[PDB]
């Protein structure tokens, strides 16, 4: 079972600073408070994402559920500052890290899982239900839950996903 | 006044000699203009034209921001009275409050602090509506967390307000600005959230508990159908508060309970001004409305609640008359709408929100409830128009919907939309609603239908069909963007065959080429945007009239709007997936198809001198693209260069804008790397005279930035004719660089000396030392300014190169290199310690909404590392103690000589 992308990060560098000022005047769907979160949340209606507008020119935006739909939403960013007095060129797009999730939806004996890993696994149930673990081919944080959802976070391209999914999928089984 | 009237073009002139007094005593000036305005010998328009003076009188000399106590204490003294009083009109008091904001906001703690003592006389005591508002607007002026608590005022300012929100004696009107008074307050209170401290925290969270009892109780207040319009502002206002309550304090701050009692009272409220400039008033008054329902979307809902809110707000969304008039007039606006590239965010703009956030169940009951509104609703066509748009909105939220009685209301769902499209009477609107919505309604369910499949060619036969006949071509405009949609998750390239996939992509390339041919500027994106999704969908077998069309389609849309951003990008994108799957054998028929179009592009631009137009940057593009999407066997055939070089060569040679030389290099140098060597040396004097100008005065050094990956292109061919060539190379690059100010193209500039010692050194130097620039070696200056690259170089990639560079330096032997602070030294000497401490160093080894702003934050590669290469050097020289090494290592410090063997 491929685990699908929740969110996804991406980011890109508008070509010229901005006032936040003007965008929150002009498109005025932007909500800029300064001093709480210093930098002008925008919204659109189609991918549902937010995007992070810095005066310093780079730009943030997450809630694309694939590569493709995360590139379209960041396009339409770019496209609506530039019609606010401002000249932006669309460069150096990438996607920092994504967020994978995937219920196996069967609890397994993760007591005995988690010892077989013991340096990487780190469980304290308690403290918080799950259990974060490090999968070596590549970097990637995995959340593995008695309850049975796993999460993934780090990758920068659905293959990463895949593969530490499957690479944990048996150890878990 | 005279001379007010005669300053208030010969007017401006006039006062020109106003300034030219002001001029000389400005803190004196300050007073007399201050006189003019509040004596009542002068016309009201007069002396309000005397305060919009004062404006810039002030800026000038009052303000230190753009470079006498009594004379400014009187200007605000006479200010209070006459932006206060009830008798001067509304333009006077607004003139009279900006200088007020202007010397606050820069003057007011100082020079007078109780300024506030006198705004609380005149709205406590006095009542005063302007008073009010001017401290209202004043709020963020000055008013400060500290100052709010610490300097107490926010405490004076909350009293007052409950004081007057007590007073029912007191006018609607005063209680709007007291209302807006509020959310100036409550914006100290949004930053608090994150940090609490006990004393400031106890009182924000007791002024929110107060306030929410205000807010009710004005909420269960009515007022005189008399006066109806009013209250829709009066009533907006409170809305907007409980909103910044919700969305931005933390839950503990408002209970359950109160959000319950809220929702019903607002959706009564809601349903009231449903049943009612009077337009617009009501309709923005709503948003507030909705958007707190939103904001509390978690609290349950009743049947007949989500009725009540349907009902409501599919009379809401009705657009209006004129709406209706202008995206019939004007299609052009209404994609820049769809896409939401829009300014205008109106209900139907909000609902559109609304819905998205609800949990499931909610939605799923509210999806039940629109199926059968919308059977009800058939008959009257603008309902179905409205509720269509918003079933579109539940549509649209990512969570699943599920329902026994869901499944066969969405079979009559479908045979209705159908129907929609069937009958011939539809009005234009409801149509291209219904072409832009069923696949929202397709992609929502795809799991749940069985006959989702062929369903999804049916619809697409029938819309696209559809979209060839229409005398208006609005249904077309937004048959485009459905079909984005519809290749949002139909595979049909997969499902359909690639025959049927062909044929819809002609079809949807006609309906593209008659919507484009009238398209503003604002659209171009959405349609080029398709044309990408349509691209992907190409089916080894090259069809080549269908892949000339896409490739025209491309060109010739992005020509008229080449200075958009999306419409760029969406561009180049589409360019590359039509060179995917391309051998050299195929790529022939690609060189006809595009490099003429490019090339004409510079041809013409030629009358504009290569002089930078966004179309020409966007071919230059389109040409680096191509030229990297050159399958991976074999070399680039020559006509391609046959083509590309002459104009490319001119375009270098012409241009002089920086970014507009570095978007065709790029392509130059990519071309020179992956073409055959054989087609190159004819072509090598006139690469010469490109590399020579693009390392030259003329150019800047932001130009000479990409000199670098040409460079080793260059030596990539062959270097049999490059040799004769090089001592001509090194004194341009080396004039070049003298004169490059930019540290980092400098140190690009030094990258290149890589291969050019690789190759042979003795050549280098020897030329290098002999050439004199202005009677002068251009060796010695040419070392020191490497040692300064040392000096801020970063970047160890490039780093290794060096090391491979120095490995031929060093045996050079050159005599002449053997020959507050300043290190100047001999070379030879100076850069052995410089390696051995780099070295030395190296032996010690050195190693959500918050999280995204975290998130934002050489030539050829040598697999050795830094250790290897210095131990086996040094082991080779300091033995044998090559070039002068026997002084230098004798003489060398043991500071780190010992840490050199680590």
């Amino acid at each position: 079972i491929v685990p699908t992308l929740q969110n996804i990060v991406a980011t890109v560098t508008l070509g010229c600073r901005l006032d936040l000022k003007t965008v929150a005047l002009h498109a005025r769907n932007a909500e800029y408070n300064p001093k709480r979160f210093a930098a002008v949340i925008m919204r659109i209606r189609e991918p549902k994402t937010t995007a992070l507008i810095f005066a310093s020119g780079k730009m943030v935006v997450t809630g694309a559920k694939s590569e493709d739909d995360s590139k379209l939403a960041s396009r339409k960013y770019a496209r609506i500052i530039q019609k606010i007095g401002f000249a932006a060129k669309f460069t150096d797009f990438k996607i920092q890290n994504i967020v994978g999730s995937c219920d196996v939806k069967f609890p397994i004996r993760l007591e005995g899982l988690a010892f077989s890993h013991g340096t990487f696994s780190s469980y304290e149930p308690e403290l918080f239900p799950g259990l974060i673990y490090r999968m070596v081919k590549p970097k990637i944080v995995l959340l593995i839950f008695v309850s049975g959802k796993i999460v993934l976070t780090g990758a920068k391209q659905r293959e990463e996903i895949y593969q530490a999914f499957e690479a944990i999928y048996p150890v878990l089984s | 006044n005279e001379l007010i009237i005669g300053a208030q073009h010969t007017r401006e002139v006039a006062e020109t000699q106003l300034l030219q007094w002001c001029d000389s005593d400005a803190s004196q000036v300050f007073k007399a203009l201050a006189n003019v305005a509040l004596q009542h010998e002068a016309s009201l328009e007069s002396r309000q034209f005397a305060l919009l003076s004062l404006r810039k009188l002030i800026t000038m000399y009052w303000s230190p921001g753009f470079e006498e106590i009594d004379v400014k204490d009187f200007i605000r003294e006479v200010l209070l009275k006459l932006c206060l009083n009830d008798n001067e009109n509304t333009k006077i008091k607004n003139g009279a409050s900006y200088c007020i904001v202007q010397i606050s906001a820069v003057d007011f703690p100082d020079q007078w602090p109780q300024l506030l003592t006198v705004i609380y006389d005149a709205i406590s005591h006095q009542h005063s509506l302007n008073a009010m508002s001017l401290l209202n607007e004043i709020y963020d002026d000055v008013v400060s967390e500290e100052m709010f608590f610490e300097g107490g005022i926010g405490l004076a300012t909350m009293e007052i307000v409950f004081k007057v929100l007590n007073t029912e004696t007191s006018t609607l009107i005063a209680k709007i600005a007291a209302l807006k008074l509020l959310k100036a307050c409550l914006l100290q209170m949004s930053s608090h959230n994150e940090y609490d401290e006990a004393s400031r925290k106890s009182f924000v969270s007791q002024c929110l508990a107060t306030s929410l009892q205000i807010l009710g109780q004005l909420l269960t207040l009515n007022f005189g159908n008399v006066d109806v319009i009013s209250q829709l502002k009066f009533k907006s206002i409170i809305y907007e508060n409980l909103v910044f309550i919700k969305n931005d304090f933390s839950r503990k701050h408002f209970s359950s309970e109160l959000q319950k009692q809220f929702k019903i009272m607002a959706i009564q409220d809601l349903e009231n001004v449903t049943h009612i400039p009077l337009l617009e008033t009501v309709h923005d008054c709503s948003i507030y409305i909705v958007e707190f329902l939103t904001s509390v979307c978690t609290l349950q809902f009743s049947v007949e609640e989500m009725n009540k809110i349907i009902t409501s707000l599919t009379i809401l969304c009705q657009l209006s008359s004129e709406t209706r008039e202008i995206w019939t007039s004007d299609f052009n606006t209404f994609v820049s709408k769809e896409t939401g590239l829009a300014a205008s965010y109106n209900v139907r703009d909000q609902a559109n929100e609304f819905f998205t956030s609800l949990p499931n169940p909610q939605l799923s009951l509210i999806f039940k409830v629109v199926s059968n509104d919308i059977e009800h609703s058939t008959c009257n066509y603008s309902t179905l128009e409205s509720l269509l748009y918003l079933l579109q909105c539940i549509l649209l939220n990512d969570d699943e919907i599920t329902g026994e009685n869901i499944d066969q209301s969405l079979q009559i769902l479908i045979k209705t939309l159908e129907n929609i499209l069937v009958s011939q009477e539809i009005p234009e609107l409801i149509l291209a609603r219904a072409i832009l919505t069923i696949p929202r309604v397709l992609d929502k369910f795809i799991d749940a239908l069985p006959d989702i499949k062929p369903l999804t060619s049916a619809f697409l036969a029938k819309s696209l069909n559809l979209a060839l006949k229409s005398d208006k071509e609005l249904i077309k405009s937004a048959t485009l963007i459905a079909f984005t949609y519809y290749c949002y998750f139909a595979e049909l390239d997969s499902v359909l065959g690639p025959e049927v996939c062909s044929e819809t992509q002609e079809k949807v390339i006609r309906i593209i080429n008659q919507v484009s041919s009238d398209a503003e500027e604002d659209t171009n994106g959405a349609l080029m945007e398709v044309l990408s999704q349509v691209i992907s969908y190409n089916p080894p077998h090259s069809r080549k009239e269908i892949l000339q069309a896409e490739f025209h389609l491309v060109f010739t849309i992005s020509s008229e709007d080449p200075a958009n951003v999306q419409v760029v990008v969406q561009s180049q994108e589409c360019l590359e997936k039509l060179l995917d799957n391309i051998n050299m054998d195929n790529y022939k028929n690609y060189i006809e198809l595009c490099l003429p179009s490019f090339i004409n592009v510079l041809d013409s631009n030629n009358a504009n001198n290569y002089r930078y137009s966004p179309l020409l940057s966007l071919v230059l593009e389109f040409i680096t693209v191509f030229l990297k999407k050159k399958p991976n066997d074999g070399f680039l055939p020559d006509e391609i260069n046959q083509y590309l070089f002459e104009p490319l060569a001119k375009v270098l040679a012409f241009s002089t804008e920086d970014e507009t030389l570095q978007l065709a290099t790029e392509a130059f140098s990519y071309l020179i790397f992956n073409t055959d060597t054989r087609a190159m040396e004819p072509r090598l004097m006139d690469i010469m005279k490109v590399l020579e100008r693009l390392l030259s005065l003329e150019v800047s050094d932001s130009a000479a930035m990409n000199v670098g990956p040409l460079v080793v292109a260059i030596f990539t061919r062959f270097s049999k004719e490059i040799q004769p060539l090089i001592g001509r190379i090194l004194e341009a690059v080396v004039v070049r660089l003298i004169k490059t100010q930019n540290i980092s193209t400098e140190q690009n500039l030094l990258s290149v000396l890589c291969f050019l010692t690789c190759n042979d050194p003795k050549q280098t130097v020897d030329f290098l030392s002999s050439f004199q620039i202005d009677n002068t070696d251009a060796l010695t200056l040419v070392m020191r300014k490497w040692i300064e690259a040392f000096e801020v170089i970063r970047g160890e990639k490039r780093i290794k190169e060096n090391i491979v560079a120095l490995s031929n330096l060093f045996f050079l032997n050159d005599k002449r290199l053997q020959k507050d602070r300043y290190v100047q030294v001999p070379l030879y000497t100076k850069i052995i310690k410089l390696f051995v401490s780099e070295l030395s160093f190296q032996s010690k080894q050195p190693n959500d909404y918050d999280k995204l702003k975290e998130y934002i934050d050489g030539l050829m590669d040598v697999k050795e590392s830094v250790v290897q290469l210095l131990v086996r050097f040094f082991k080779e020289v300091a033995s044998k103690d090559v070039s002068g090494f026997h002084c230098i290592y004798e003489t060398l410090s043991d500071s780190e000589r010992k840490v050199l063997s680590e």
